[PDB]
DNA sequence: GATCATATTGTCCAGACAGT
DNA sequence: ACTGTCTGGACTGGTCGGCGCTATGATC
C-alpha cells in the first residue's frame, strides 16, 4: 500500500541514537588518495554512499544516483557544546541547582505550573510566556528549595562560554570558566519530571543532548564531490570544516593519550568547540567564520538552510520544474483570451503524455508514426509495466505496431492543449492562467491583448 | 623557571625547537630550558622566567603561532621526563589501536604484552582466522580498557 | 565510452578539428578531445556548440597558452534575420 | 485574534504559528528549527506550506474536496 | 444542490484519471479526444457516477 | 495451526475492475495482494475465501482507484512454539529430514530424529537404525511438534521450521504403534 | 538545458487558484519526486539494502513495519540537514484513506 | 498484519480447512489459467487431503462437542485433539506436556471415548 | 595526422602534425597564432 | 628530481537589559 | 516603573549572457 507523513516529531538526537544511525565511524581527515579512490573511515568512504558512477555504496550495494546516503557518526574527545542550544542551556543553567539537579522552585509551585501548562492548550505564545516567567522565577533563587545548596549566578559569554560567579574564602568574587563537561555533568542531573517545567521533551529533549558528544557526520550524497574541468577534485565546504574538525578531534585524542598537561587540553578543547560551531553555524555572532585557504568564507549547514539560497526557500518553497519554457512574447489580436501562442520548436519539444484509451488510439499510433521530427508527433512511450523508450528513426514503426491500450505517448503539444502561463514577479493570482494552444511556425510568444 | 607552551606546525616541533635553540645560541636569549616530547604533537613546552622572554625567542619564526598565557605547573610535565616504557601499563584482553606499522589505522586485542623486547601481540579483530602479530609498543593506542 | 554519436564528428578533420566554413547545429562537435580517465579508456571531453545554438563556423585558431599547451579557438556565426520577438 | 495587536512578521501572526515547518520556512529558519526541537514540538501538517514542502496535497480548494464513487459501473 | 468550481475540478480530475487507466466511457466519443476531454462531455451530459462528500 | 479470520481492510480497486461486481474485484485484488506471503502475527496467509461486507468507495487525491472498505475471510496457517502437528516426509539430506505437515515444511535434525545414531543410506535415500533396525523412507506418515519458527523473512520458503522428535511417543505411525502395544 | 524555476510567488498564486494537484504535479511530481522508507516506530528514515534484498531500520530494528512515502528529495535533504544539525524528524506515517 | 484489524478469530480445523481449499481450487478452475493456486496452497489441499481423516461436519460436531464439555479448553485444543484423534494415554501426554494443564486419567479417558466416537 | 595550416601575421602556408607538435608556430617569421584554411569541398549557402 | 601531512581561529525595527 | 543601550535579523522575484577561483614548504 501507500503511506503519508501524517505529521512531523521533532527533537534532539540522542548520541546513542547517532551512533546507531550510522553506517561507519570517521577518522581520517582526507577525501581522496593520489588516484582517486576513496580513503577508508574518510568522509568519502563508500559506506556513507557514493557520488563517483564507478563506485558502489557499501552499505546499500547501489550504484550512483540512486543511493540514498547513510550518515556517520565521530566519537569526540571530549564533549562540545551545540551553539544553536547554546543560550537554551544557559536557561536551564539558571533553573536547575548545582547539586540536586531539581528545578529552583517549590513543589506547590511546580503542581500550579503544571496546572497552568495543562490548562492552556496548545498555543505557542502561552507557553514561551509560561516558559519565560518560570526562568526568571527560577533564575533569581540562590537556594535550592529541595536541597538547600547554596546556588550561584551563571554568565553567558557569546557563543558557548559559560563563567560561573564565584566566591572564595575570602570573599573575592571570580569567574570559573565552566567545561561542556561540568555542563553536561550539571544536566544529566535533571530527572524527567522538572523536565517539562523547562520546555524540554522527557523522552525527547533531555538537556544532556544538548551538549555534543557524537558528532553526525552527513552523508556523502548530502555534500556531494565533483571533478573540475582541470582534473582536481573540488570539495564542498562541509567536507573541509568535517577535515578540519577530525584533525582537531585526532589531535585532541593524541595529546589526551599522552597525558598533556592542562594548558594543551583545554586549548584544543576551545579549537574543536569552535570548529564544531562554525560547522553548525559559520555566521554566528562573536567568532571569526571559517574561511577558504582563497580567503572565502565558508557556508555550513545553518547558512543552507536559511537565506533566500538555502534549502527552504530556494529549493523547498520555489524550485525550478520540468516541461516549461520561457520566451519574448508578441502581440497576437487574431486569437482568443483562451488562446496562447506557442512556436512550433517548443511544441515539438513539450510533450504531453496522454494514455492510451479506445477512442484516441488512432490519433496516438498516428503521433508515435510520425516520429519526434515531425510535427504532431511523439517523443517518448511509456509501456504499462513502465520502461521509457525513446522514438527515433529505426524503432518509430515497431513502437507504433506495438501499441496497445494502457500505453502512454508523450505526443507534441496539439491545438486545444491546456498550459498555464506565467509572467514574473507573480504579485497576485491573476498572473497565471491556464490558456489553450496554438501552435504557429515562429520562433516567439504569442498572447491576446486584453 | 615557569613552564609555557608555544603552539607549533604539527609534525615538525622538533625542527622549530632546533631553530629556537639556535637562536638563543647565537642571540643571547634568556631560555632557561626546551622540551619537544614525541607524544605531544603540534606544542612544545619551555621553561623560561617569564612569558615575554618566550615570546621574543618565539617571534620571527613563521612555525610558531603563540605562547599559551598561562603556566604549566611542574607536576604536569614531570611524567613526561621519567624513564619508563611505552608498553608499560598495556595489559592483554583490551582493544587497541595500532598508530603505524604495516598494520596502520587498524584495531585489535592485545593478547601477550613484554616489557624487556619493547614489543607487544596483537589479534586483529577483523580477522575471521586469529593470527597474532608483533608490534612496537609506542604503536598502539589504548581505546577501552578491559581484561 | 560518452560517444555523442556518429553524426556528431562528421565536420571535424583527422586532427580533431572543425573545418572552416562548415554548417553546425546544436550539440555539434567542435574540437575533438579525448581526456585521460579517472582513477579504462580514455574520456570524451569534446567542446559542441550550445544545444539551442547553431551557425556557420566562421574561423578556426590553433595555438598555444601560458603553459606551452595547445588552444584551439573556433569562432562560429549565425545568420539573425529578423522576425518576431 | 489572540486580543493584543501582532504584526505580520516574525514575531507577529507567523511567530506564533503552530507549525514548525512555516515558521522556518519564513523567517529566522535556524533558531526556530533549535528551539522547537528543545520543546519537542509535534507539527501536524495542517498548514499550506508544510505539505507544499513535503509533498502531500495542501488543504486548499481541491485539496479539500472528498469525493465518492460507486464501483459498479455499468455503461 | 450545486458544484463548486473546486468540487467540479476534483471530479473532472478523478474522472479524467479513471479514463486514461480504464473505466470505458459511458458516453459517446468523438474519436481522437483526450481523456479530459471525455471528462469534460461526462459532466456536460450530466452522467458523471462521482459524488462530493460535504461536512454535516 | 490452521486459522479463521475476519479480517477487514481497505482495497484497492483500479479503474480497469470498475465493470465487474465490487465483491468480487475486492477478492481479486485481495487474492494478488495478500496471498503467499507470511505474517508475523498471523502466519501463512493461504487462501482468500470470500467477501461478506462492502462500503462505498473513496477516490482520494493522485490516484484514479477506488478505495472500498471491506470485511473478508482468510484461512491461514500458523505453526506454533511447542504445538504437534502430523505430516509427510518428503524430502531427505544427511543433515536433517524435510517433512510436509502444510504450506510450510518443517526440518527434523538427524541427531535428534531419534536417541539412536541413525545412519543415512545415500543409495535409496534411507534412515537406518544402528540399534532399533527401524527403517525411515519417504511418503511415512510422522508426528512431531515445533520448536523453532524463524519469522525473520515475509516469504514463505526462507522461513525454517525446526522440530522436536527424541521425546517419546513421536515417530512414525509404525513406531506409535507399536509403543502403544508395550503400554 | 536547465529547467524553469518556478519560485515562492509562483507556488503563492497557485495556491491562491485553489489548484492543489496542479501544485503537487509541478513542485513535486515533476521536479524531485522520489520514494523513501520509512520506520513505523520510531520516524526515523529506513535503510533499504539491495545485496540483502530486504529493508530495516538501523535505529530501531522493525524489520517488519516499515512503509513507503512518496516526497520530494528536497524534503529527504532537508530531514539529512537537520539529522546533521542534532535534530531527529520523526515522521509519523498515516494511511492514504 | 493482515489489514487494518481483526474482527474475529477462530482455530479452524483440517477438514473444514480441506474444504476451503477444495472450494477454492474449484474457483480456480473456474478461472482461465490452468493453475488455480500457488505451490503453498496448492500443497496445503494435497496435505489436507492425505491427512482428510475426519469430514467437515463430523470435524465441526466433534469441535463444537469438545468446546461444550470442559471449559478450560479454547478452540485450538479443541482443533489439536480433533486433528491428532488421541486413542490413548500416550498421544494425549505428548500433546499436554508442555501445555498449561496436564489431565488426569478420568478426564483424559473421557476426551479418549469422546474422540472415538464415529471414528473411522 | 599532419595538415597544413595558414600564418596569421605572414599568411604563409605553414605545416605541422598536431598530435606529435612539441610546438606550433610559424617558422618563417616567428608567429606563435596558426589560422586553420578553409577546406575546398564545395559549400551551399541559400541566398537570403 | 618525485612525494606528503598540514593548511589561523549600512538602515531600520524589534526584543532583552542595566541604570535611575 | 520609565529610558537609553546592546544585540539580532532582513533588505521584490525571475531571466539572458559572461569571468574567474577553489596549495604548499619540507623530505630522500
Ligand atoms: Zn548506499
Ligand atoms: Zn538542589
Ligand atoms: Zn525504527
Ligand atoms: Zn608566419
Amino acid at each position: 500500500m501507500k503511506k503519508v507523513i501524517g505529521s512531523i516529531e521533532f527533537g534532539i538526537l540522542s548520541p546513542q541514537e547517532i551512533r546507531k544511525m550510522s553506517a561507519a565511524e570517521i577518522t581520517v581527515p582526507d577525501t581522496y588518495d593520489d588516484d582517486g579512490y576513496p580513503i577508508e573511515g574518510g568522509l568519502m568512504d563508500k559506506r556513507l554512499g557514493v557520488i563517483d558512477p564507478g563506485l558502489r555504496c557499501e552499505t546499500c550495494g547501489a550504484r550512483a544516483g540512486e543511493c540514498p546516503g547513510h550518515f556517520g557518526h565521530i566519537e569526540l574527545a571530549r564533549p562540545v557544546i551545540h551553539v544553536g542550544f547554546a543560550k537554551t542551556i544557559h536557561r536551564v543553567l539558571e533553573s536547575t541547582c548545582r547539586e540536586c539537579g531539581r528545578i529552583k522552585l517549590t513543589d506547590e509551585e511546580i503542581e500550579e505550573y503544571m496546572q497552568k501548562f495543562e490548562v492552556m492548550g496548545d498555543r505557542k505564545g502561552a507557553v514561551d510566556k509560561l516558559i519565560k516567567e518560570i526562568h526568571k522565577k527560577a533564575k533569581e533563587r540562590m537556594v535550592c528549595p529541595h536541597c538547600g545548596a547554596p546556588q550561584f549566578p551563571i554568565k553567558f559569554e557569546r557563543p558557548t562560554i559559560y563563567w560561573e560567579l564565584r566566591k572564595d574564602e575570602e570573599g573575592n568574587e571570580y569567574k570559573h570558566r565552566m567545561m561542556p563537561s561540568e555542563v553536561r555533568d550539571r544536566l544529566e542531573k535533571i530527572p524527567d519530571k522538572d523536565l517539562p517545567l523547562l520546555g524540554l521533551h522527557p523522552e525527547k529533549s533531555r538537556p544532556e543532548w544538548m551538549v555534543l558528544t557524537v558528532l553526525p557526520v552527513p552523508p556523502v550524497t548530502m555534500r556531494p564531490s565533483i571533478t573540475l574541468e582541470s582534473g582536481i577534485r573540488a570539495e564542498d565546504d562541509l567536507t573541509h570544516k568535517l577535515v578540519d574538525i577530525i584533525r582537531i578531534n585526532n589531535r585532541l585524542k593524541s595529546n589526551i593519550e599522552a597525558g598533556a598537561p592542562q594548558l594543551i587540553i583545554e586549548d584544543l578543547w576551545d579549537l574543536l568547540q569552535y570548529h564544531v560551531t562554525t560547522y553548525i553555524n559559520n555566521e554566528t555572532s562573536g567568532v571569526p567564520p571559517a574561511k577558504h585557504k582563497s580567503g572565502r568564507p565558508l557556508k555550513t549547514l545553518a547558512q543552507r538552510l536559511k537565506g533566500k539560497e538555502g534549502r527552504f526557500r530556494g529549493n523547498l518553497s520555489g524550485k525550478r520544474v520540468n516541461f516549461s519554457a520561457r520566451t519574448v512574447i508578441s502581440p497576437d489580436p487574431m486569437i482568443s483570451i483562451n488562446e496562447v501562442g506557442v512556436p512550433l520548436a517548443v511544441a515539438m519539444e513539450l510533450t504531453v503524455p496522454e494514455k492510451v484509451t479506445e477512442f484516441n488510439y488512432e490519433k496516438l499510433k498516428q503521433r508515435v508514426l510520425n516520429g519526434p521530427e515531425k510535427y504532431p508527433g511523439a517523443n517518448y512511450v511509456i509501456d504499462p509495466e513502465g520502461r521509457r523508450i525513446r522514438l527515433m528513426e529505426s524503432n518509430r514503426e515497431l513502437i507504433a505496431e506495438k501499441l496497445d491500450i494502457g500505453w502512454t505517448v508523450e505526443r507534441h503539444l496539439e491545438d486545444g492543449d491546456v498550459v498555464l502561463f506565467n509572467r514574473q514577479p507573480s504579485l497576485h493570482r491573476m498572473s497565471i492562467m491556464a490558456h489553450r494552444v496554438r501552435v504557429m511556425p515562429y520562433r516567439t510568444f504569442r498572447l491576446n491583448l486584453p | 623557571g615557569k613552564i609555557f607552551t608555544v603552539s607549533v606546525t604539527v609534525g615538525q616541533e622538533t625542527t622549530t625547537a632546533n631553530l629556537i635553540y639556535s637562536k638563543a645560541k647565537t642571540y643571547n636569549l634568556p631560555l632557561y630550558a626546551i622540551l619537544s616530547p614525541s607524544k605531544v604533537k603540534g606544542y612544545i613546552f619551555i621553561e623560561a622566567p617569564n612569558k615575554s622572554a618566550v615570546e621574543e625567542a618565539i617571534r620571527g619564526i613563521r612555525h610558531a603561532k603563540r605562547v599559551l598565557p598561562g603556566e604549566i605547573p611542574f607536576s604536569e610535565i614531570e611524567h613526561f621526563l621519567e624513564e619508563k616504557p611505552a608498553v608499560s601499563g598495556f595489559e592483554p584482553g583490551d582493544i587497541v589501536e595500532l598508530i603505524a606499522g604495516p598494520f596502520k589505522g587498524e584495531k585489535a586485542k592485545v593478547v601477550r604484552v613484554d616489557e624487556s623486547k619493547d614489543e607487544i601481540v596483537v589479534e586483529l579483530v577483523s580477522s575471521v582466522v586469529p593470527i597474532p602479530v608483533t608490534v612496537r609498543g609506542e604503536y598502539v593506542r589504548l581505546i577501552s580498557k578491559r581484561q | 565510452q560518452g560517444y555523442l554519436g556518429e553524426k556528431y564528428y562528421r565536420h571535424l578533420d583527422e586532427d580533431g578539428l572543425i573545418f572552416p566554413e562548415s554548417k553546425v547545429e546544436g550539440k555539434d562537435v567542435l574540437v575533438g578531445r579525448t581526456s585521460p580517465p579517472r582513477f579504462q579508456g580514455r574520456r570524451e571531453t569534446s567542446v559542441t556548440v550550445r544545444p539551442s545554438e547553431k551557425g556557420v563556423v566562421d574561423k578556426v585558431i590553433v595555438t598555444e597558452t601560458g603553459d606551452g599547451t595547445k588552444l584551439v579557438k573556433v569562432t562560429v556565426r549565425d545568420l539573425r534575420i529578423p522576425e518576431l520577438g | 485574534l489572540d486580543g493584543v495587536i501582532r504584526p505580520i512578521g516574525r514575531h507577529g501572526i507567523v511567530g506564533e504559528k503552530a507549525s514548525v515547518l512555516a515558521r522556518a520556512a519564513f523567517e529566522i529558519t535556524t533558531q526556530h528549527l533549535f528551539a522547537a526541537a528543545e520543546r519537542g514540538e509535534v507539527d501536524p501538517l495542517n498548514g499550506v506550506v508544510e505539505n507544499v514542502l513535503i509533498g502531500q496535497p495542501v488543504p486548499v480548494g481541491t485539496g479539500i474536496v472528498k469525493l465518492a464513487m460507486s464501483l459498479p459501473l455499468r455503461p | 444542490f450545486r458544484y463548486t468550481r473546486f468540487e467540479k475540478a476534483r471530479i473532472i480530475g478523478a474522472r479524467a484519471l479513471q479514463i486514461a487507466m480504464g473505466a470505458p466511457v459511458l458516453i459517446d466519443v468523438p474519436e481522437g479526444i483526450t481523456p479530459l476531454q471525455a471528462a469534460l462531455l461526462e459532466f456536460e451530459k450530466g452522467v458523471i457516477p462521482i459524488t462530493v462528500i460535504r461536512p454535516s | 495451526m490452521y486459522k479463521l479470520l475476519k479480517v477487514k481492510d481497505v482495497v484497492r480497486i483500479p479503474p480497469r475492475m470498475f465493470t465487474m461486481d465490487p465483491k468480487e474485484a475486492a477478492k481479486i485484488v485481495l487474492r494478488e495482494t495478500y496471498e503467499g506471503i507470511y505474517d508475523r502475527d498471523e502466519g501463512v496467509v493461504l487462501a482468500i475465501l470470500d467477501v461478506e461486507e462492502i462500503s462505498e468507495g473513496v477516490i482520494v487525491p493522485g490516484d484514479g482507484a477506488t478505495y472500498h472498505e471491506a470485511i473478508f475471510n482468510v484461512l491461514v496457517w500458523e505453526p506454533r512454539n511447542q504445538e504437534v502437528v502430523e505430516g509427510e516426509v518428503v524430502e531427505m539430506m544427511p543433515y536433517g529430514a524435510f517433512i510436509r505437515i502444510g504450506p510450510m515444511d518443517g526440518l527434523v535434525h538427524i541427531s535428534q530424529l531419534m536417541d539412536d545414531y541413525v545412519v543415512f543410506d545415500e543409495k535409496n535415500r534411507q534412515f537406518i537404525g544402528k540399534e532399533t533396525n527401524r527403517v525411515l523412507k519417504l511418503g511415512d506418515y510422522v508426528r512431531a511438534r515445533i520448536i523453532g519458527v524463524s519469522v525473520k523473512s515475509r516469504v514463505i520458503r526462507e522461513n525454517k521450521i525446526n522440530m522436536t522428535m527424541r521425546q517419546p511417543g513421536l515417530g512414525k505411525f509404525e513406531w506409535i504403534e507399536k509403543e502403544k502395544k508395550k503400554a | 538545458e536547465g529547467g524553469l524555476r518556478f519560485g515562492e510567488m509562483e507556488r503563492d498564486v497557485l495556491i491562491g487558484h485553489g489548484a492543489a494537484m496542479l501544485l503537487i504535479e509541478r513542485l513535486l511530481e515533476e521536479s524531485d519526486k522520489t520514494e523513501v522508507w520509512v520506520c513505523e516506530s520510531c520516524g526515523h528514515l529506513a535503510l533499504e539494502d539491495k545485496r540483502r534484498g530486504k529493508v530495516y531500520c538501523p535505529v530501531c530494528g522493525e524489520d517488519e513495519r516499515i512503509s513507503k512515502v512518496e516526497m520530494s528529495y528536497a524534503f529527504k535533504l532537508l530531514l539529512d540537514e537537520l539529522k546533521a544539525m542534532v535534530i531527529r524528524p520523526s515522521l509519523r506515517l498515516k494511511d492514504r484513506v | 498484519m493482515i489489514g487494518r484489524k481483526k474482527l474475529e478469530e477462530h482455530y479452524i480445523t483440517i477438514a473444514e480447512a480441506k474444504e476451503l481449499l477444495e472450494r477454492r481450487h474449484a474457483e480456480g478452475l473456474a478461472e482461465n489459467p490452468e493453475e488455480p493456486m500457488f505451490y503453498e496452497a496448492r500443497v496445503s489441499l494435497e496435505h489436507a487431503e492425505r491427512f482428510a481423516k475426519l469430514k467437515p461436519e463430523q470435524a465441526r460436531e466433534l469441535k463444537e462437542k469438545l468446546m461444550g464439555l470442559f471449559d478450560w479448553i479454547n478452540e485450538r485444543i479443541a482443533a489439536k485433539l480433533v486433528d491428532i484423534l488421541p486413542e490413548d494415554y500416550l498421544d494425549i501426554r505428548v500433546i499436554f506436556a508442555k501445555e498449561e494443564y496436564m489431565p488426569t486419567p478420568e478426564e483424559a479417558e473421557e476426551i479418549i471415548k469422546v474422540i472415538d466416537e464415529y471414528r473411522p | 595526422a599532419t595538415a597544413v595550416y595558414r600564418c596569421a601575421k605572414c599568411g604563409k602556408e605553414v605545416e605541422l602534425d598536431l598530435a606529435t607538435a612539441r610546438e606550433v608556430r610559424c617558422p618563417y617569421c616567428g608567429s606563435k597564432i596558426l589560422y586553420k584554411p578553409r577546406p575546398r569541398v564545395a559549400r551551399r549557402v541559400k541566398a537570403i
